[PDB]
RNA sequence: GGGAGACUGGAAUUCCUGGUGUAGCGGUGGAAUGCGCAGAUAUCAGGAGGAACACCGGUGGCGAAGGCGGGUCUCUGGGCAGUAACUGACGCUGAGGAGCGAAAGCGUGGGGAGCGAACAGGAUUAGAUACCCUGGUAGUCCACGCCGUAAACGGUGGGUACUAGGUGUGGGUUUCCUUCCUUGGGAUCCGUGCCGUAGCUAACGCAUUAAGUACCCCGCCUGGGGAGUACGGCCGCAAGGCUAAAACUCAAAGGAAUUGACGGGGGCCCGCACAAGCGGCGGAGCAUGUGGAUUAAUUCGAUGCAACGCGAAGAACCUUACCUGGGUUUGACAUGCACAGGACGCCGGCAGAGAUGUCGGUUCCCUUGUGGCCUGUGUGCAGGUGGUGCAUGGCUGUCGUCAGCUCGUGUCGUGAGAUGUUGGGUUAAGUCCCGCAACGAGCGCAACCCUUGUCUCAUGUUGCCAGCACGUUAUGGUGGGGACUCGUGAGAGACUGCCGGGGUCAACUCGGAGGAAGGUGGGGAUGACGUCAAGUCAUCAUGCCCCUUAUGUCCAGGGCUUCACACAUGCUACAAUGGCCGGUACAAAGGGCUGCGAUGCCGUGAGGUGGAGCGAAUCCUUUCAAAGCCGGUCUCAGUUCGGAUCGGGGUCUGCAACUCGACCCCGUGAAGUCGGAGUCGCUAGUAAUCGCAGAUCAGCAACGCUGCGGUGAAUACGUUCCCG
RNA sequence: CGGCCAACUACGUGCCAGCAGCCGCGGUAAUACGUAGGGUCCGAGCGUUGUCCGGAAUUACUGGGCGUAAAGAGCUCGUA
């Protein structure tokens, strides 16, 4: 990254749902390279969500993402030999990445006896606006706002 | 401050003197010391004018501080090591009093590497 | 450790193995007898410059070819030296061993012989600058030599401090594979210790 | 703006009074003392007082120097130009001496807004008699006097004459372009800067304003400290100033410049350096290494990166270098000089822990001179993992696979040295291009080598089997077949080759096409001059020193495995992305002769018997895996997690598993609930995770190391900060 | 008898004993210590110490200097 930006990996669309976002989700929940297990987990979670709501799962997943997608984030900046928490606007890709990572992690420390159930409940409450990832986005936006004085550099 | 001394061969009393002299530097360090090791080594060849060599290593909150000296006996080597370590610790301080003179500060003065660049308008001053 | 041995760098490309045979069960004892032959021939013959020793094995009969700058020294006019070498090579259990004694065409172009001569001159009384310059000029006078470097290290001149000195003339491309670099090393026995002499010689490329 | 005196103006700060007006103001890198709520800060009006004079205003003017700018008036000093009317050498310097002399300080009397030594708190800090903040007294101001020092410096005494120029700028006279407005331009006198000759200088530099060339007069120097100090004296209210030693001590102290190294100096760049992520270490148990302690001994070496799963790619005996004890000495092992011999040598018996000792059986071939064997006697000699890696060679790590390191001739400099190698651009690169008192060259960079990715020709066994025949389930199993893989030989293929655009039409760079692959395709091998007296006398060799009835050598036993701790690298976990049970699918690479070892049978299982076939593209390692997939079960618990520790019972190797091996079975079921400060690896077939193989090796302490494949992510905005 | 400054090897010792006018020599292989061979310079002398001149242009008349090395009084006026 000293000599310039690095190329991105064009990961492919999911076969059985046809969306990019689910493949991003499986690659986030992936562990130790066990791709089949991650796909089983995510498909089970999506089907659980479809059963609970009664509609297509991808639209609810997008709704949850938009509910948890952040817009303003805080980074430590060193200007003139001093460090401050500076609120910064977030590019779309970084916002989606942050949303997905938050969803996966906060579902990982749920209490639903299974990864599929934990993930399904987390995505449902995110779609409804009650999830812990939604709360995390609330705190990050509050943190960005409370430091708006330092946005001028 | 707990110091482990790993000598070799013949150096009676070097360990206690070195431990007691080094352990007094804990207060001089501005950050907690995580580890402290001292090694004493004597040169076999009698032709060597300063046979004894002493080395130290302190983990000052993750920052590695080390020094190495030579002497004609255990006491002199340990004392020179203590002086050298004190100098290194002084140069390592990094608290506010240590970097208050280096802060670019100097509003529109003393151009430094991290000095705040001047804000420039799009149009020429004229 | 800076530079690998130039012969070992181009072993599969330019240079050739100095022992040609094949063994499957008897590789170990073949190697043992080979090194025994090498040490025996190094010990016995020192007057004439023994540039290289080759061994070829085939069942009972063994072929030992050695290159020297002075074949007459190593051969008995009635076969006396030949008889002696044949006899103590029989003693080496080599079964039937036959020897092809050969001669180097241009001794000054051979790195091992050059190192031998410089080491000998160093041992007795000669200042090392004189030896290196004489060797360099002699090898440069040869028609096919394109670059030579001579380096000797140790307690040069009987000093208490060790030193490394080297003189080069022309091109010595040690990193180029196709360039055939002749490498020769030999330790000089002085009263003050041991002085190591190395010689690099560049003679064009082979393709 | 030369000096002195008198009078006087406006802005701003401070305070006081009165409105409006509320809850903060002030201060810092960040805060706190502090001020305010009794009405602060802010805002408006009025008033008092002191000090300094924005813009003009500068490398510009004046003064002997110190120094001097708000305005006006009064008094007063000097300078310059022109005319040359006047005197007619009246000049220059000046020991002592006299006067003036920044700031601080001192005295007496005033004044005191701001600032502010001292002094108080606040903060920072390990400590702050400091830096920073809030207050703040002398002082700073005026009058009249003392003091008499300054980096009082241009670190350059005064006077005079001469010695190339170019260009600013201040004051004044004058000829010619001529509008005559115009710095028009010239000439000349007096200042004040810059650049530059000759010349001078150790060099830096000075250079008509000399540090040049000379003449007159004055001051001062004679190695560094002691010391501008003591004693005496003079001056001063005091502070102190001036004059000014010696003893003793050192072999230097100095000036300029050069090459490095360094900087909490600047600029431009790089790297998993940081940032963005993923997974860890540090907490637990265990394995391994080290320190420390302990012991008869715990053999030795290795100590930041670059020592610490390192030398050790294999410590029960051996190894083994250490300890205890038991033997031996030309020795455990060589080769030579001698005397005596036909025996050395084995084979059994006994003793001994063994080394070893002893007893019984066997006895040389040449050829007469003796040779091979040993005996003892010997004698040279062997023998040391004994010391010094600061005496060495060899080998190696490291900066760093970083782009740098030098040389010949020329030129510059008294010289160390410099240039080339710097400057602009460009690259991964001292890679290249354009410039250039340099022109070239060498070692490096790159390429040539290996492997991997595509295709062509050749090629069919032990390897494939598409099309044909025989097959019995058991399959290329078999006859056959080159068709497709594959194996291994030869070759082609990436060269910015082409197109378009940026580019000095130059390097280079951006994009596109074609292609398996595009811009050194991926990964290796390859490590410049040197550095660190880096490592290694314990692979080896080796100078010198040391031991030689021993530090040499043989043997048994023990130790290298000791354990209150400390550090380091790992493995296994703390579970449901999981545990357990059953079924089931896909690799590569490698190894094998006194080795791999199959079928079968016997054990529950390590394993036992047995031996088919194999020097192996054939047989064995099973036909080869595990994670994976499918089904059941477990339901969040110190548990069906975790496996430590321990009891009992076995297997194998080995002469021998006590100290001190591995593995199997039954039982036992510890810590451990995701780990503080801090810290590590990693940019793609990578990290993470899963298994397989090899070396060493009788067995193994292997969770180590070296390889092989399976599944396979996230993130990189960007160089401000940390490291190199 | 290391260089100034004619004249070098061996043994002994090892930061000791000692040497030395200065620079500096002694750390098991010293041309610098001690002793022996050898050598050189002088020679009825040869060395050491003390003292004066020279080298010293280092008090510079012959024959030195003062921007930064030590050295221009803080600046003027003016007496001899």
């Amino acid at each position: 990254p000293r000599k310039g930006p690095a190329p991105k990996r064009p990961l492919v669309n999911d076969p059985v749902y046809g969306s990019q976002l689910v493949t991003q989700l499986v690659n986030k929940v992936l562990l130790e390279g066990k791709k089949s297990l991650a796909e089983r987990i995510v498909y089970g979670a999506l089907e659980q969500a479809r059963e609970k709501t009664g509609t297509d799962p991808v639209v609810t997943l997008k709704r949850a993402l938009d509910n948890v997608k952040p817009a303003l984030e805080v980074r430590s900046r060193r200007v003139g030999g001093a460090t401050y928490q500076v609120p910064v606007e977030v590019r779309p890709d970084r916002s989606t990445t942050l949303a997905l990572r938050w969803l996966v992690n906060f579902s990982r420390q749920r209490r639903e006896k299974t990864m599929v159930e934990r993930l399904a409940n987390e995505i449902l409450d995110a779609s409804n606006g009650l999830g812990a990832s939604v709360k995390r986005r609330e705190d990050t936006h509050k943190m960005a706002e409370a430091n708006r004085a330092f946005a001028h550099y | 401050m707990d110091v482990d001394v790993s000598t070799d061969g013949e150096l009676p009393g070097a360990a206690e003197y070195a431990r007691e002299k080094i352990g007094r530097l804990s207060r001089r360090a501005h950050r907690p010391v995580l580890h402290a090791r001292v090694r004493l080594t004597r040169h076999g060849d009698p032709a060597v004018e300063r046979p004894v060599i002493a080395q130290a290593n302190l983990d000052v909150n993750g920052r590695q501080v080390r020094a190495q000296v030579e002497g004609v006996n255990a006491r002199e080597a340990v004392d020179r090591l203590e002086a050298r370590l004190r100098s290194r610790l002084e140069r390592i301080a990094e608290h506010w009093e240590a970097r208050r003179g280096g802060v670019p500060a100097e509003a529109g003065r003393e151009w430094r590497h991290e000095s705040e660049p001047a804000r420039r308008p799009g149009y020429f001053p004229r | 450790g800076q530079k690998i041995n130039p012969h070992g760098f181009r072993l599969g490309i330019t240079t050739e193995w100095k022992s040609r045979w094949y063994a499957d069960k008897q590789y170990k004892d073949y190697v043992k007898e080979d090194v025994a032959i090498r040490k025996l021939l190094a010990t016995g013959l020192e007057r004439a410059g023994i540039a290289d020793v080759e061994i070829e094995r085939t069942r009972d009969r063994v072929r030992v070819d050695i290159h020297t700058a002075r074949p007459g020294i190593v051969i008995g006019r009635r076969g006396t030296e030949a008889d002696r070498i044949r006899a103590d090579l029989e003693k080496l259990t080599g079964k039937q061993v036959q020897l092809n004694i050969l001669e180097v065409k241009n001794p000054e172009s051979q790195a091992q012989l050059v190192a031998q001569g410089v080491a000998e001159q160093l041992s007795n009384r000669v200042a090392f600058r004189r030896a290196m310059r004489k060797a360099i000029q002699s090898a440069m006078r040869q028609p096919n030599v394109k670059g030579i470097r001579v380096q000797c290290s140790g307690r040069l001149g009987g000093a208490e401090m060790s030193r490394s000195e080297f003189y080069r003339e022309g091109r010595v491309p040690l990193h180029t594979l196709r360039a055939d670099i002749d490498y020769g090393l030999y330790e000089a026995k002085t009263t003050f210790g041991r002085i190591g002499v190395k010689v690099w010689i560049y003679k064009g490329d082979i393709v």
